[PDB]
DNA sequence: TTTTTT
């Protein structure tokens, strides 16, 4: 009885609302393909797996933090050659105004295929973001250090004038304008941030992150990443040791946590990670401080492993397969 | 329990806040700890600290959750 | 004599506005049907009691606030889902473009059936949302993060473009349009809303909300969610220990809060808040880690007490009963 | 109305 004139108005504003706003504008959430999430790999196992949907998804915002030299500029590279490795256009608009190009391929990256901005102002910066998500052609995006986002007012003032949240207005601004053709174009944007040290932290931590709290929202994914040791190969130290942990995720499980290693001019060190999660997986057995694989005794110690793992190309292949097989939840393809 | 709680004197309360904060946080721990004599003292110092003597980690982040949900509530109770 | 001929004149302009208006223009506050207070369940037994009235008020307005990953959409979501069990249709406007569809579909919420709109601009969100609520076909609408209405000159203009108080303004003309609306379709509106700093002040609660004070003055109901502390099985943590504070109440008394569990993939953990609220209600008997019920031991810890609620369905359904009877102040009909 | 900063 009053059921189906229900269904009747609601259908009748369904289609008022889709010629009002377009064919697109509201539909059942079982039947909107555009809202799947769909992810990339981030250049570390270890991490997609902590990442639960396997990788950063695509038309979000990611907010990447960590303290001085903790490798976030380098993990953000190596996704960016990862995305790129698949056949996607990048972009890296560099605020911090220190991307070495030649460290970049060495970490993977295409540069000739890489669009290298180094903005003035912060405002220029957001706006050719919001230009690049617009055009569509621009598949990932990385903004470095926003607080290098330095606002045009502060820029054109002097150093000790007080600008009160201009930059946290600007940011929020910024990721108002930003949310909606980011998911529109499908593009994925990788904010960089650094932690600051609040004074007086009586009810909280003192690892504040800059550019206000619009990020901390706005952000799907975001990674806390910190260096927790060095890689020495010998007396040189030759990598660090560092640890992701996912403080917030809008795709999958938080707070999990991926620990790997930096190589200095290779990046992160992905056989590296493969000989750690076949040795949790049982798959590599771990007797004491040997390493063997089926019974093949592989080597001893983590690098002398990883390095077998390098020189056999076939058995990582399959040891990938199958820790892609079982630990992956969401598995794509 | 001794609480001490140190105001930075270069961001103070307003005038009189300081005995209604202390008193105000006095009886929050008299609720929350009836069992220990809780004392506070809030004044003005250098820099703002909460300094927690004879209680536990997990009390130590009861007390500093107290005094936030204060803080916050100054409003409602001044 | 006098007396007669003001209830003569009291008639005669009640039907004349009645003519002029309409049969429900005006009538005596007792006799009006349409003037009582509907509620639906949140999904959250707890914050049923701290409601007062059982649940939100169907046809009212509702701002839902807290910082990053509280609980806003989750909660939001369950109210969605337990709305749909019983048979109502909602809607849902992302604004911030930041929902998973099988997240969704794991809280309980039927994907097939959920409105979803993906708004570009905050008054094509405000415009949907006032088309759904004039149809009446829908009865709640969850408007996610007021702080993505970006008005629509905001949209075309630039990244530090000066919009001073548009979205407030563009907030306050929506809410003279749609409470109305709202109140004659019996839809329940619930506003999402995200937490800013405000600055200048070095006392009370510097937590402002977006979206103007509009929201402020036409919500019934306001709640500060905030995720509390962390639910973990030993090591990995599986949730969130959440407070909902009721910061504001037009259908009950305000100022009460609630405290529940968000296990991750599940929702509100409605077992664990029966566990606690027979607790309360001295209907589970706490020997200091030994929860026991009836003299029957149930259960060690939360979890296994929860576990042991889950596995007699019975036992469940006659504590939910009890509870529901004992704890609600307003008792509906 | 709008936003932290060390
Ligand atoms: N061109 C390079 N060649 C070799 N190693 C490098 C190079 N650049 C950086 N590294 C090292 O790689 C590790 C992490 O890389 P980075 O990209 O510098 O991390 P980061 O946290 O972004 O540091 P910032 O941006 O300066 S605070 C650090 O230990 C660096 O010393
Ligand atoms: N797809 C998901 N998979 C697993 N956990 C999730 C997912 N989405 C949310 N959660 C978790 O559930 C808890 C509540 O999340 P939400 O309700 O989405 O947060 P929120 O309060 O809306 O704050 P926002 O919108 O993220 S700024 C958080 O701890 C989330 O990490
Ligand atoms: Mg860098
Ligand atoms: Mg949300």
């Amino acid at each position: 009885a009053i059921d189906e004139n229900k269904q009747k108005a609601l259908a009748a504003a369904l289609g008022q609302i889709e010629k009002q706003f377009g064919k697109g504008s509201i539909m059942r959430l079982g039947e909107d393909r555009s809202m799947d999430v769909e992810t990339i790999s981030t250049g570390s196992l270890s991490l997609d797996i902590a990442l639960g949907a396997g990788g950063l998804p695509m038309g979000r915002i990611v907010e990447i933090y960590g303290p001085e030299s903790s490798g976030k500029t380098t993990l953000t590279l190596q996704v960016i050659a990862a995305a790129q490795r698949e056949g996607k256009t990048c972009a890296f608009i560099d605020a911090e105004h220190a991307l070495d190009p030649i460290y970049a391929r060495k970490l993977g990256v295409d540069i000739d295929n890489l669009l290298c901005s180094q903005p003035d102002t912060g405002e220029q910066a957001l706006e050719i973001c919001d230009a690049l998500a617009r055009s569509g052609a621009v598949d990932v995006i990385v903004v470095d250090s926003v607080a290098a986002l330095t606002p045009k007012a502060e820029i054109e003032g002097e150093i000790g004038d007080s600008h009160m949240g201009l930059a946290a207005r600007m940011m929020s601004q910024a990721m108002r304008k930003l949310a909606g053709n980011l998911k529109q174009s499908n593009t994925l944007l990788i904010f960089i941030n650094q932690i600051r040290m609040k004074i007086g932290v009586m009810f909280g931590n003192p690892e504040t992150t800059t550019g206000g709290n619009a990020l901390k929202f706005y952000a799907s994914v975001r990674l806390d990443i910190r260096r927790i040791g060095a890689v020495k190969e010998g007396e040189n130290v030759v990598g660090s040791e560092t640890r992701v942990k996912v403080v917030k995720n809008k795709i999958a499980a938080p707070f999990k946590q991926a620990e790997f290693q930096i190589l200095y001019g290779e990046g992160i060190n992905f056989y590296g990670e493969l000989v750690d999660l076949g040795v949790k997986e049982k798959l590599i057995e771990k007797a004491g401080a040997w390493y063997s694989y089926k019974g093949e005794k592989i080597g001893q110690g983590k690098a002398n492993a990883t390095a077998w793992l390098k020189d056999n190309p076939e058995t990582a292949k399959e040891i990938e397969k199958k820790v892609r097989e079982l630990l992956l939840s969401n598995p794509n393809s | 329990m001794r609480i001490e709680v140190t105001i930075a004197k270069t961001s103070p309360l307003p005038a009189g806040a300081i005995d209604a904060l202390a008193g105000e946080l006095s009886r929050r721990i008299q609720y929350a700890f009836p069992d220990n004599e809780g004392h506070v003292s809030v004044r003005y110092a250098a820099a703002n600290n909460l300094s927690v003597i004879g209680a536990t980690k997990e009390d130590k982040q009861r007390i500093s959750e107290i005094l936030q949900e204060t803080w916050e509530s100054a409003d409602d109770w001044f």
